[PDB]
């Protein structure tokens, strides 16, 4: 939902037919080439389309325009849905489009390959094996007398 | 192929 659109800065290039720009002000926000954008599909029930703004230009025939380089989610691939709803995939699908179709400005980052990391065990909760329930870890404290051999499980069960 | 065909 975008209704008030204004160019930012002088035109970077001119076709004599198109006037390319580097930044746009849409409503409150400022959008520039390279930013990413969300678009509602024709079927509103479908998830948001996401794209990278590769160009911005004013057209004598079409008006205020931009070029959308789409991303895609796992459901759009042979994979099916992915484990993370924030996961996207690059894909070679493009589209010229009106700026008024932009739903919102979104943040898309590239996550570079990473290593295995510190493979150590961890815990977060305490399991009451009698009542089959999880709680925050109990804060049973040792004394200065039995600290050298304190077992928090020995203390509670006593 | 083109995705959005709205008007
Ligand atoms: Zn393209």
């Amino acid at each position: 939902s975008k209704n008030r659109i204004s160019w930012v800065g002088d035109a970077v290039k001119t076709d004599g037919k198109k006037s390319y720009y580097k930044k746009v002000c849409i409503d409150s926000e400022t959008l520039e080439v390279g930013d990413c954008v969300s678009v509602i599909p024709d079927d509103s029930s479908k998830p948001l389309y996401l794209a990278r703004v590769t160009a911005l230009w004013e057209d004598s025939s079409n008006g205020q325009m931009f070029h959308a380089h789409w991303f895609c989610a796992g459901t759009d691939t042979v994979l099916g849905a992915t484990s993370d709803p924030l996961e996207l995939f690059l894909v070679d699908e493009c589209e010229d489009m009106q700026l008024s179709y932009i739903h919102s400005k979104v943040q898309v980052i590239y996550k570079a390959p990473s290593g295995a990391g510190s493979a150590t065990y961890f815990y977060q909760l305490w399991y009451d094996q009698d009542y089959a329930r999880f709680e925050s870890p109990p804060k049973t404290q040792p004394t200065e007398d039995n600290k050298y051999k304190f077992c928090a499980s020995c203390a509670r069960l006593a | 192929h083109r995705k959005v065909l709205r008007d």
